[PDB]
């Protein structure tokens, strides 16, 4: 599904 | 009143193989979830069973957003290998966490998104929830990334809407484990350490949630330097212990008393060592 | 990287009572990195059976662990907790102090 982002 | 939290450390290992993602989640002090990517089936599974109940869907979902969240910090490790100029040979660590505080009614008393590059701070999401504190310069290029998301928005609804859904879903199913106060069961303990000086230790047993203070005085004066506590510790059945404990002279035990305050109890408890 | 140096607590679940079963706790907390090796020791030996907590951390983002194992005390036998860590220069044992 959908969850935090880090770049 | 109550917390939910989610926790996840990213562990590279070169020449071993591809990074380690294991990923927590907990209701206050009490652990209902784990993903470990190590594992032969890595999928979410529970560590409590008030939360075993959850249909396909949740498991799904749950196992969803930690594989994707796996994929996302081995993505980040290799950008931040490059970002900081480091050799490919180290093992470095990112570790993340958010999560929501929920006040006695029902509303949302802090928010929580923030990451941790080798056990320093990264980036953080700040107490208005719409806006972002960058560790260092390198941070930036992840701050200019949310800003361009909007991400803050978009968590900010998450941390309001369905985080605080959550909670109350896991508080109502695990009712008896979740919505306790175990008060601490104290006691005083002797132990001479010579022939002019003896140790006082406040002891503390079963308690949840695990926050405790424990605090010495001699004649109402409480002896903040002098008192050697140890990290609260889990006893395995879901309480915790501590202690607390101060060198004082001997003959001199009683003007000593400890003070225990915990959210178990009607109100702090005073204790002498009882000879 | 950063290191810090795990704190390493050995205790029993339930006060200890000869012949009445209980669980022995090695705690150990306040580390980083993650990598650790925690075992606990029988007699000077390696106990087969032993479980572990799942990794989490603090809100300092040092690294805490549960290593437990089921245990009936007895009055000759010595337990203790042998921990190994990129701070330690030599394997750390922490031996299990039953008045406490």
């Amino acid at each position: 599904i959908l969850r935090w982002e880090q770049d | 009143s109550h917390s939910l939290r989610y926790f996840s450390t990213a562990v590279s290992r070169p020449g071993r193989g591809e990074p380690r993602y294991i990923a927590v989640e907990y209701v206050d002090d009490t652990q209902f979830l784990r993903f470990d990517s190590d594992a032969a089936i890595p999928r979410m599974e529970p560590r409590e069973p008030w939360v075993e109940q959850e249909g396909p869907q949740y498991w799904e979902w749950t196992t969803g957003y930690a594989k994707a969240n796996a994929q996302t910090d081995r993505v980040a490790l290799r950008n931040l290998l490059r970002r900081y100029n480091q050799s490919e040979a180290g093992s470095h660590t990112l570790q993340g966490m958010n999560g929501c505080d929920m006040g006695p009614d029902g509303r949302l008393l802090r928010g929580y998104h923030q990451h941790a590059y080798d056990g320093k701070d990264y980036i953080s999401l700040n107490e208005d929830l719409r806006s972002w504190t960058a560790a260092d310069t390198v941070a930036q290029i992840t701050q200019r990334f949310y800003e361009a998301e909007e991400y803050a928005e978009e968590f900010r609804t998450y941390l309001e809407g369905e985080c605080l859904e959550l909670l109350r879903r896991y508080l109502e199913n695990g009712k008896e484990t979740l919505q306790r106060a175990d008060p601490p069961k104290a006691h005083v303990a002797h132990h001479p350490i010579s022939d002019h000086e003896a140790t006082l230790r406040c002891w503390a047993l079963g308690f949840y949630p695990a926050e405790i203070t424990l605090t010495w005085q001699r004649d109402g004066e409480e002896q903040t330097q002098d008192t050697e506590l140890v990290e609260t510790r889990p006893a395995g059945d879901g309480t915790f212990q501590k202690w607390a404990a101060v060198v004082v002279p001997s003959g001199e035990e009683q003007r000593y008393t400890c003070h225990v305050q915990h959210e178990g109890l009607p109100q702090p408890l005073i204790l002498r060592w009882e000879q | 990287p950063i290191q810090r140096t795990p704190k390493i607590q050995v205790y029993s679940r339930h006060p200890a009572e000869n012949g009445k079963s209980n669980f022995l706790n090695c705690y150990v907390s306040g580390f980083h990195p993650s990598d650790i090796e925690v075992d606990l020791l029988k007699n000077g030996e390696r106990i087969e059976k032993v479980e572990h907590s799942d990794l989490s951390f603090s809100k300092d983002w040092s690294f805490y662990l549960l290593y437990y194992t089921e245990f009936t005390p007895t009055e000759k036998d010595e337990y203790a907790c042998r921990v190994n860590h990129v701070t330690l220069s030599q394997p750390k044992i922490v031996k299990w102090d039953r008045d406490m």
